[PDB]
Formats: structure tokens, C-alpha cells, sequence
């Protein structure tokens, strides 16, 4: 029942180019439970080879963790992170947006 | 400023005698060490390179205290199920947070010892490290509990004691890593926001470590209300990211300059569009 | 180094 919403970021480590190779980023946090589901998407299509940052909790107690996977932007491309958690009736997506 | 934190957190499983337990030591906000309960052999592991210089014994001795902490955890919430006649279908979380702080003399500053129940606070020993505040009537049953079995003189030792040793020699063996700086990489872009307004991002990148503080003025002020802060992230590389943003009209950008204030940084930059 | 809790239950 003491459930907290998580906050999403998507954005890319290095700065964006078009056609270059990069790593897609998806920092979920200030969420409880800790139970969360994580998926990253292109064109809505599940990303193969994501990789989960072992998760943590801040001094607000609030957990958080990093799903990553490598990625080229492109022109048409889209990409977002869907995430799953008890404290949301239905899965969020949140598209990445360059310029956030 | 230097400190030594460990965040642990048991997670019941319903059905289940042992829950989850996880167990993560930071070193000045660094991850340096983890001992996950699910792994195929749970273990105190190494995670920052400094940590290479512990012989054998040392994950050894680790690995046997977070198992006994695992049973600790384990008690404590099925008895906190009693003190909340919750049912044990359901999945419950206990977390503990606890270390050191030493100040710029390098004498210990503080201790800490605190415990949440849900993800929220429970009990915590105070600063004194003798009392201890519980948040709720549920915790008070633990605080007298701990009162008259003397727990907090336990704790106490532990935290001016063990833990400034540690803290002293783990600064001293990663010395070279966690008082290291990355300066941030900055810069400004140009956005269409809406009609005759536009929006400027100033970027931070790939600085350490994570403190940071960035700001915007319009003539001689700071945009302080009228700016927007994303919360820090981590780049991935261990370094971190962060911008604040201002919507301003257009053709006045020139009028905007945006300050980046970091450790790693002599003089705060000055950049604008 | 880590801290071993009081033998003392919540």
C-alpha cells in the first residue's frame, strides 16, 4: 500500500548524432516496492542485449536503478523506456527525447 | 565531508523462509562494495578497483556478517508483520542505512543508524548515539525494546570505532580514484518552445563528482523560480549528467548567461546561446 | 567494513 510512483529519464551518454553509435539510457527512480519490470524499446519493438544496473536505494529511501543498451539515433528512429511498476495500474512508456 | 555508508534491504517473500537481502558500502557516494542474497553464490563483491587490495579473508569475514545479518533482517520482519497485523501473503520491505562522517578535521563528525519500514522511517539513533526517535507507535514498541537491552552502546562502537578504521583505510587505498574530479563539459542549445518564446538548455556533462550547481541569469539576477533543474543522472561511465533550462522570448537569448559551479572547476563557467 | 546488527530484533 506505501507506494511511490517512479520518475523516468531516458537520454543517451554521449551527445547525439545521427548515425553515430551511442548507449541509450533509462535512470528509474524514487519508486517503491523495489519489485520494478523494465524494457527498452525502438519502434516499439523490444531492444535484445539491455543490460540492468544492479539496484540501489537514496537516503530518502526511494529506490532506483539503470537499464542501458547501446544504440544509433537516427532520423526516423524512436526509442523509449516502458516501465511496469505496482504503483501504476498500467505500464508507462517514456520516449527519449535529444534535446532532454 | 568523507563518509562510509551501508544501505542494506530485506524484501520478504511471501511463502518463503528467507527474503531477499542486499547489501550495498559506499565510500563518499561510491559504490564499493555489494552482496546481492540472489546470486548463484552470495558474496561480498568488489566494485571499485581500489577494493583489489583486500586479501581473500577480508570478502571471507564480509560474507559470514551479511549472513548473519540476513537472519537479523529475516526476524525482524515477521515481527514487525505483528506489530502492523499485516497478513504474510503480501511482500514487505525493511531497509537500514548506517556509517560515518568525517568532518574537514578529520575527527569522526557523526554516526548514523537508521531504519525504515515500507520505505519509511522507523526508528533512528540519534546524533548522541545513545537515544534513539521512532517515527511511529509501532516503532516506539522497538525503541523501548532497545532501551532496556542497551543496543544503542553497541551501534555506537561500531560506528566510532570500526567504521572510522575502515573509512580511513579504504580513503587511503582508493585515495587516487574517489578524490579525483571531471571537470564538467558544458554548453548551450537553442529549442522552439512556443509562440515568440524559446527555451535554453545548459548542459553538464560527464563531470565527478555528482555535486553540482547550475544557474541562469537575466541581468544581474538569478532566474531562481523561473528555471528548470532535471535531477542529476548518472552517464553510465561513472560520471553524471544534469541541465537547467529557461524559457525566454524570443530574440532576447543574448540577454540570458548560464553559471556551472564544480569542485573540478578553479573558476565557474560562463556560457549563454 | 560492514556492521553486524545488535543481537536484538525490531
Amino acid at each position: 500500500m506505501i507506494q511511490k510512483t517512479p520518475q523516468i529519464q531516458v537520454y543517451s551518454r554521449h551527445p547525439p548524432e545521427n548515425g553515430k553509435p551511442n548507449i541509450l539510457n533509462c535512470y528509474v527512480t524514487q519508486f517503491h516496492p523495489p519489485h520494478i519490470e523494465i524494457q527498452m524499446l525502438k519502434n516499439g519493438k523490444k531492444i535484445p542485449k539491455v543490460e540492468m544496473s544492479d539496484m540501489s536505494f537514496s537516503k530518502d529511501w526511494s529506490f532506483y536503478i539503470l537499464a542501458h543498451t547501446e544504440f544509433t539515433p537516427t532520423e526516423t528512429d524512436t526509442y523509449a523506456c516502458r516501465v511496469k511498476h505496482d504503483s501504476m495500474a498500467e505500464p508507462k512508456t517514456v520516449y527519449w527525447d535529444r534535446d532532454m | 565531508p568523507h563518509s562510509m555508508r551501508y544501505f542494506e534491504t530485506a524484501v520478504s517473500r511471501p511463502g518463503l523462509e528467507e527474503p531477499r537481502y542486499i547489501s550495498v558500502g559506499y565510500v563518499d557516494n561510491k559504490e564499493f562494495v555489494r552482496f546481492d542474497s540472489d546470486a548463484e553464490n552470495p558474496r561480498y563483491e568488489p566494485r571499485a578497483p581500489w577494493m583489489e587490495q583486500e586479501g581473500p579473508e577480508y570478502w571471507e569475514r564480509e560474507t559470514q556478517k551479511a549472513k548473519g545479518q540476513e537472519q537479523w533482517f529475516r526476524v525482524s520482519l515477521r515481527n514487525l508483520l505483528g506489530y502492523y497485523n499485516q497478513s504474510a501473503g503480501g511482500s514487505h520491505t525493511l531497509q537500514q542505512m548506517s556509517g560515518c562522517d568525517l568532518g574537514s578535521d578529520w575527527r569522526l563528525l557523526r554516526g548514523y543508524l537508521q531504519f525504515a519500514y515500507e520505505g519509511r522511517d522507523y526508528i533512528a539513533l540519534n546524533e548522541d548515539l545513545k537515544t534513539w526517535t521512532a517515527a511511529d507507535m509501532a516503532a516506539q514498541i522497538t525503541r523501548r525494546k532497545w532501551e532496556q537491552s542497551g543496543a544503542a552502546e553497541h551501534y555506537k562502537a561500531y560506528l566510532e570505532g570500526e567504521c572510522v578504521e575502515w573509512l580511513h583505510r579504504y580513503l587511503k587505498n582508493g585515495n587516487a580514484t574517489l578524490l579525483r574530479t571531471d571537470s564538467p563539459k558544458a554548453h548551450v542549445t537553442h529549442h522552439p518552445r512556443s509562440k515568440g518564446e524559446v527555451t535554453l538548455r545548459c548542459w553538464a556533462l560527464g563531470f565527478y563528482p555528482a555535486d553540482i550547481t547550475l544557474t541562469w541569469q537575466l541581468n544581474g539576477e538569478e532566474l531562481t523560480q523561473d528555471m528548470e533543474l532535471v535531477e542529476t543522472r548518472p552517464a553510465g561511465d561513472g560520471t553524471f549528467q544534469k541541465w537547467a533550462s529557461v524559457v525566454v522570448p524570443l530574440g532576447k537569448e543574448q540577454n540570458y548567461t548560464c553559471r556551472v559551479y564544480h569542485e573540478g572547476l578553479p573558476e565557474p563557467l560562463t556560457l549563454r546561446w | 567494513s560492514s556492521l553486524e546488527n545488535f543481537r536484538a530484533y525490531v
